[PDB]
């Protein structure tokens, strides 16, 4: 089973700033990876795929990179409702599998 | 206006099990096929499998080989996962997923979430 691991439980960001979460599956799965993101009460939402490229609707200050083993989402000027959780997938081969996730939350 | 649509709470006691629905409308259901989802506190997402409504495949994670039963009712634009002994270790919300385009396993449909809760 490939293992997507989100090394960063919490990360604090600034409102206005920029942020950076990876993943690292423990595979080559290539370019068969998404990003999620999930409010709570909420069904995860989908912001990339393939790796690098945007969903629809998903806002300009998502932009997402990686190609191999080590991927990154971020996020250019982060906004109050973007204190979220960031979910990892990877769909090259089965079972898919989901990194633990990582919150970003506000430095104060 | 592609969407799906889960039932609601679910209050189980330990054996017995429990069948979810997941009603599909704004595209033709046997069209793409239909995922499902688990997300517990600890523990994570994790993927248990899925369903073809064309043929009624079913390619299941191994870690849920016996706990899911994923069947699919055209006519009813409807899928079904059956849950198998329940435990407390099966206590956690359940997706309904399903892609957006065809060249990317990614989800980008989802079900607003189906709370099971194995209690005596």
């Amino acid at each position: 089973d490939i293992v997507m691991t989100q090394s960063h439980k919490f990360m604090s960001t600034s409102v206005g700033d920029r942020v950076s979460i990876t993943c690292k599956g423990s595979q080559d799965v290539n370019s068969a990876l998404a990003w999620y993101q999930q409010v709570p009460g909420q069904s995860p939402a989908l912001l990339i795929y393939s790796g690098s490229n945007r969903y629809s609707g998903v806002p300009g200050r998502f932009t997402a990179s990686g190609g191999g083993t080590d991927f990154s989402f971020t996020i250019s000027s982060v906004q109050g409702e973007d204190l979220a959780l960031y979910y990892c997938q990877q769909h090259y081969t089965t079972p898919w599998t989901f990194g633990g996730g990582t919150k970003l939350e506000i430095k104060r | 206006a592609v969407h799906l649509q889960q039932s609601g709470t679910e209050l189980v006691a330990p054996g017995g099990g429990v069948k979810l629905s997941c009603g599909a409308s704004g595209y033709t259901f046997t069209n793409y096929d239909m995922n499902w989802v688990r997300q517990r506190p600890g523990a994570g997402l994790e993927w248990i499998g899925w369903i073809f409504p064309g043929d009624g495949s079913a390619r299941g994670n191994e870690k849920f080989g016996g706990a899911a039963a994923l069947a699919a009712a055209a006519a009813g634009g409807t899928a079904y996962m059956g849950l198998g002994g329940l435990s407390s270790e099966d206590s956690g919300v359940y997706f309904c997923a399903r892609r957006g385009f065809a060249g990317a396993a990614s989800f980008a449909y989802w079900g607003q979430g189906t709370l099971v809760t194995a209690g005596g």
